[PDB]
RNA sequence: CCGGGCACUCUAACGGGACUGCCCGCGAAAGCGGGAGGAAGGAGGGGACGACGUCUGGUCAGCAUGGCCCUUACGGCCUGGGCGACACACGUGCUACAAUGCCCACUACAAAGCGAUGCCACCCGGCAACGGGGAGCUAAUCGCAAAAAGGUGGGCCCAGUUCGGAUUGGGGUCUGCAACCCGACCCCAUGAAGCCGGAAUCGCUAGUAAUCGCGGAUCAGCCAUGCCGCGGUGAAUACG
């Protein structure tokens, strides 16, 4: 009837809803190719599908809010990866070795004082 | 086509081209073309004798341009310069007028650095 | 660029609005 | 429909406080909307550590303010009885608008 | 790197050829992390290699890298006074880094106003064995083997 | 010149605030300046009583104030006549209308502020610094405490060169964020100059 | 920070632009925070004592 | 590209003191610390002495220098 | 948006989870290598946190304090000037020299913050700064706010240029008793140096550098291109 998987990346949340069907994707309304209009990376998000020969077998409604269309592309990629497991829990065996079921914990680094950008340290002359 | 005081902007978009006049900027460009109703994109060469007349007339008569303008500006400066006007003294002395720092960064108004001898050991770093 | 006070960026950089970066 | 809004500095002086308000009125009115959290507003004060120079000393201080809501629809006298005068915390301060 | 032997960051394959080496090259084109414009340029280029060249872009590319990889390079070294330039092999790893870097560099050294083209044309020239990229490569080897006297400082 | 205040460092845990009351924007600065006015007099007065802390709770025009002392008597007064003077001198400062409780200090020998002042005073009377210090650490260490330490600033004995005296026993982990170390500082005006006094007392842990 | 120069409390600005914060404890006019009436120093001193209600040490 | 808006400012120390002299014609000198004030026609012909911040310099106010502000005619710093 | 519904995102409080705990290998042990599960590991990533002491380190100008000195004044009030001077030298930075770019238009994703005379919706007058009018907000429920880079379409066509904006002339807004000295902002004109930098020299090992915009404190206004902080996109390389 329906399947779920969230998915978060670099501060992005993607609600992934798979549903046996054609293979289209409605990201926040616009078509998959409409929200990510011209982003050589987009293709990534659906990689967990091709992982187990899905896509042209499923369908996906997706809500995405937070971060940037790049982070969303990874949240969504994780969503489609999780949801694809509630469906058949047997997918892990091949879906995980790729690492799709991991939550990239790489986040912006705090901006420490004394320094220009958390690390970028100010420069000196005839020290 | 030649327009204002010895003006001859050619082979470029009319707007761009009008820019080549002393008192005309990217602003008056789109306007003089706006009013005189001429495509701004037309290459000055591809213009029409009819358009070159409405432009030549609208512009020359609507704004104070070229020589006559430099005459004004020069005239102004001369004035605040004749009266004890501080601002006028800044012109004489050749230093920046709009109240900027003259301890460093004033080269655009002073010219090339005029290095002199100095005091070393006294961390002038 | 970020420095031309009479352009989009020049206005954005200076955090202002005018004939070059109207409110909408 | 008595909307309560609780704010405090201690995230316990409230969960304690606002929780009393829940168990109390849960015997004289509706059933309460449960103490709903609500985002916290933090105030940062970045200060140079010592006096005179040392621009890169610093050390951060923040004054985080917490909020709680609750919401009791179906006000029924006894509700305004179990609540009206039976609070306890000192590091709290309420505002109610039924 | 005093402690470990810093392992190599493994890159995610291409979003079209699924080739890691490509991502690498694209990363060398990128600047200010504007990885989209970077990816585009390399793909537009691949389609410029398709038109003006009846060959598959991917193979033209790899061919290029190949001719641009130096197999010998000179590394400075202090040996009794003077700093003799010792000639020596080049790691497989370093060969790539240099090849790709050199390509992008020479590519941005070309005249054609369009970024995507400079890459397109540079790659091809490289394949044929000509171009600023292969120059540097052959210049390097020349440098070594011309200092092959101090090669007994093997390093 | 390193190390943070052991209290301020632990405020989240093993140590509560001296003023616990909500407020904000338009009030906070006014409602705080007050607290200082309060504490101001109490310390200026209740000196001989042995001040140690001045908790100040609030809710609305009915302040708290719970002065902690070693000699609760000196505070109260005869039958309670002084707690009348002060408690009144109080509202002549804050119309607010406020209470004035008084808790007794169970062994002023575990009150960093006290141990400090204790030493600060001796030093003012011209006692041998190092001695006074060792003694103090002993008293504190000799009546409970899993650790203690005292530090006197400089110009020990009026010496022309400012020095710095020590003394410590048992664990006194300033680094362990959970120790529960009472910190106390005492000044010490003198013919030759000011000399700060620091008292550190360690109790339990968790 | 001379008594004399703490005429700031005088209101009488003659014009309200001559008004100026000043520390409500040391007179440190130079970097007085509003929310406290205190200067960067005193603010730090008191935060360490705990006399600044709900003003813990930041970190993240 | 200067600008005040609507209400050309002029301290009335010298203002109501300059026009009072307009009743008997003119006078022989003035002296104000109000270098902050704009110059109005009524000042023309007159001779107001402005303050350096140290001296009272005699400034003959002519038409050509109306809109300006007195101080612009009494230099502050001393250079070269 | 409406009823409705707490599932989900989230909000904030608490609980769980990682310990070389399990499997194979070496080791006396600690532990090293490898593998499974797992969101994650062998200190998972970033903070707070700085020993006994050193430098006669820094600050009596934050405050405190010994001693010395001044008391019609080395005190106090005021107006004005100065701290903003310049032939020059250095440090830290901003903007840039351009096509992996600049401009116009259209269109899309963020976080953390701040708001009482304060944020300012929307409507009107103005090219505009801004003015007039006026709703909501007491602020997860209203406002600052537009994120910018980006995607789509057009223009520019390699030129000191639709690069770059210094400098200067004029008009004007706004705060403030008051913007000459000495404010920021808007619009017109002006349109400089600069075509990638000698010797020498600085930063950073990953969500880091690089790049893009957003907020805050101080604060009437503001010389912020500074400082503290936020998220977006996102590398190269490390033999040694
Ligand atoms: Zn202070």
């Amino acid at each position: 009837e329906q399947y779920y998987g969230t998915g978060r990346r670099k501060e992005a949340v993607a609600r992934v809803f798979l549903r046996p069907g054609n293979g289209k994707v409605t990201v926040n309304g616009q078509d998959f190719n409409e929200y990510f209009q011209g982003l050589v990376r987009a293709v990534a998000a659906l990689e967990p599908l091709r992982a187990v020969d899905a896509l042209g077998r499923f369908d996906a409604y997706i809500t995405v809010r937070g971060g940037g269309k790049s982070g969303q592309i990874d949240a969504i990629k994780l969503g489609i990866a999780r949801a694809l497991v509630q469906y058949n829990p047997d997918y892990r065996a091949k879906l995980k070795p790729l690492g799709f079921l991991t939550r990239d914990a790489r986040v912006v680094e705090r901006k420490k004082y004394g320094k220009h950008k958390a690390r970028r340290a100010p420069q000196y002359s005839k020290r | 086509a030649r327009i204002a005081g010895v003006e001859i902007p050619r082979n470029k978009r009319v707007d761009v081209a009008l820019t080549y006049i002393y008192g005309i900027g990217k602003a008056r460009a789109k306007e003089a073309l706006e009013k005189t109703g001429i495509n701004p994109a037309t290459r000055v060469k591809d213009l029409t004798e009819a358009e070159v007349v409405r432009l030549r007339e609208y512009v020359e008569n609507t704004w104070k341009l070229e020589g006559e303008l430099r005459a004004e500006v020069a005239a102004n400066i001369k004035r605040l310069m004749d009266i004890g006007c501080y601002r006028g003294l800044r012109h004489r002395r050749g230093l920046p007028v709009r109240g900027q720092r003259t301890r460093t960064n004033a080269r655009t108004r002073k010219g090339p650095r005029k290095t002199v001898a100095g005091k070393k050991k006294a961390p002038r770093k | 660029g970020k420095g031309d006070r009479r352009t989009r960026r020049g206005k954005i950089w200076r955090g202002t609005y005018g004939k070059y970066r109207p409110r909408k | 429909k008595i909307r309560i809004k609780l704010r405090g500095f201690d995230h316990k002086t409230l969960d304690a406080s606002a929780q009393k308000i829940v168990e109390a009125a849960r015997r004289s009115g509706a059933q309460v909307s449960g103490p709903i959290p609500l985002p916290t507003r933090v105030r940062r004060f970045t200060v140079i550590r010592g006096p005179f120079k040392h621009k890169d000393s610093r050390e951060h201080f923040e004054l985080r303010t917490h909020n709680r809501l609750v919401d009791i629809i179906n006000p029924n006298r006894k509700t305004i009885e179990q609540l009206m005068t039976l609070d306890l915390p000192t590091g709290v301060e309420i505002e109610i608008k039924t | 790197a005093r402690r470990r032997r810093a392992e190599v960051r493994q890159l995610q394959p291409d979003l079209v050829y699924g080739d890691v080496l490509v991502t690498a090259f694209i990363n060398k084109i990128m600047r200010d992390g504007k990885k989209n414009l970077a990816a585009r340029i390399f793909y537009d280029a691949c389609k410029i290699i398709q038109e003006k060249t009846g060959q598959e872009p991917l193979k033209v590319f790899k061919q290029a890298v190949e001719n641009v990889k130096p197999r010998m390079e000179v590394r400075s070294r202090r040996v009794g006074g003077a700093n003799y330039q010792v000639p020596m092999e080049v790691s497989p790893r370093r060969q790539q880094s240099l090849a790709l870097r050199w390509l992008v560099q020479a590519a941005n050294q070309r005249p054609e106003r369009r970024a995507a083209v400079r890459i397109a044309h540079e790659l091809m020239d490289a394949a044929e064995g000509k171009g600023g990229a292969v120059k540097k490569k052959e210049d390097v080897e020349r440098m070594a083997e011309a200092n092959r006297a101090y090669a007994h400082y093997r390093w | 010149g390193n190390k943070i205040h052991p209290i301020g460092f632990r405020l989240g845990i093993t140590r509560d605030w001296e003023s616990r009351w909500y407020a904000g924007k338009k009030q906070y600065r006014h409602l705080l300046l007050e607290d200082q006015r309060i504490r101001g007099l109490l310390e200026k007065e209740l000196y001989s009583a042995g001040l140690a802390r001045v908790d100040i709770e609030r809710a609305a025009d009915n302040v708290a104030v719970t002065v902690h002392v070693a000699k609760p008597g000196v505070v109260i007064g005869r039958g309670g006549e002084r707690i009348r003077v002060l408690r009144e001198e109080l509202a002549k400062l804050t119309g607010k209308n406020v209470a004035l409780n008084v808790q007794e200090v169970q062994n002023p020998n575990l009150s960093a502020p006290l141990v400090a002042q204790r030493v600060a005073e001796q030093i003012e009377r011209r006692f041998a610094v190092r001695r006074a210090i060792k003694q103090a650490v002993q008293r504190v260490m000799e009546s409970g405490a899993k650790g203690a330490k005292v530090i006197v600033s400089g110009r020990i004995g009026g010496a022309e060169q400012a020095r710095t005296e020590w003394a410590a026993q048992g664990r006194v982990p300033l680094h362990t964020l959970r120790a529960n170390i009472d910190y106390g500082f005492a000044l010490a005006r003198t013919t030759y100059g000011v000399l700060g006094v620091k008292a550190y007392i360690f109790l339990g842990e968790v | 920070a001379r008594k004399a120069l703490i005429e700031k409390a005088k209101r009488t600005p003659k014009f309200k632009v001559r008004a100026y914060t000043r520390c409500v404890r040391c007179g440190r006019a130079r970097s007085v925070y509003r929310f406290f009436g205190l200067c960067r120093i005193c603010l730090r001193e008191l935060a360490h004592k705990g006399q600044l209600p709900g003003v813990r040490k930041a970190s993240w | 590209p200067r600008s005040l808006k609507k209400g050309v400012f002029v301290d009335d120390h010298l203002l109501e003191k300059v026009l009072e002299l307009n009743a008997k014609g003119e006078k022989r000198l003035i002296k104000t610390w109000s270098r902050r004030s704009t110059i109005v026609p009524e000042m023309v012909g007159h001779t107001i002495a402005v303050y350096n911040g140290k001296q009272h310099v005699p400034v003959y106010i002519t038409e050509n220098m109306v809109g300006h502000k007195l101080g612009e005619f009494a230099p502050t710093r001393t250079y070269r």
